[PDB]
């Protein structure tokens, strides 16, 4: 699954 | 009242120097995916390696620099599964995700739109973080990474009270086609576009 970008 | 005459950039691939307040220039490259109607000096962009999409005023923005518009052209992408992809789109989703030791993280989201420009792209907001991104859906769809479940304000102005005891105000920008009571907002002096309910 796709890694979560914490920060955006 | 004079203007120079610009190239209309949308569906261009850019490239721009950004100057962080009192820091160093960070390098950008992105493309350009509509420029707002209400606000025609607003562009939503999609840059490379980075899920939110942005709202700039990319030729007024004084932190822009070295703004260069590419010459290179975005494939124009057939949709490989039309039918997946057009029922999507309104749908409330379950969207997996991965955490950084790798153990699951599940977020309720709904589909918005199939983007536009990066059209093998899609606009997805999520409950517990509603502001607008943008993947590749039919990919997680297809790994089992997403689950589906069973006039306009536009140009409006809203207040928003910061949960940091404080009040903004935002321009509603966009009504989502799939489902015309929820729509795109943005703030002053915030690049992210918000996604709410707004009946």
């Amino acid at each position: 699954a796709r890694t979560k970008q914490t920060a955006r | 009242p004079v203007s120079q005459p610009r190239r209309n950039i949308v569906g261009c691939r850019i490239q721009h120097g950004w100057k962080e307040g009192n820091g160093p220039v960070t390098q950008w490259k992105g493309t350009v995916l509509d420029q707002v109607p209400v606000n025609p000096s607003l562009y939503l962009i999609k840059y490379d390696g980075f899920d939110c999409v942005y709202g700039l005023e990319l030729n007024k923005d004084e932190r822009v620099s070295a703004l260069e518009v590419l010459p290179d052209r975005v494939a124009t992408s057939r949709i490989s599964d039309a039918h997946l992809a057009d029922t999507m789109i309104g749908k409330a989703v379950e969207h997996m995700f991965e955490t950084e030791d790798g153990s699951k993280d599940e977020w309720r989201g709904m589909v918005l739109a199939r983007a536009p420009v990066m059209n093998t792209w899609f606009y997805i907001t999520y409950e517990k973080d509603p502001v607008l991104y943008m993947y590749q859906l039919l990919d997680d769809y297809k790994e089992g990474d997403l689950r589906i479940m069973p006039d306009s304000l536009v140009g409006k102005q809203v207040e928003y009270a910061k949960e940091d005891g404080s009040k903004r105000t935002g321009m509603v920008i966009h009504q989502v086609e799939a489902k015309p009571s929820v729509y795109f907002i943005k703030f002053d002096d915030d690049f992210h576009i918000y996604v709410y309910d707004l009946v």
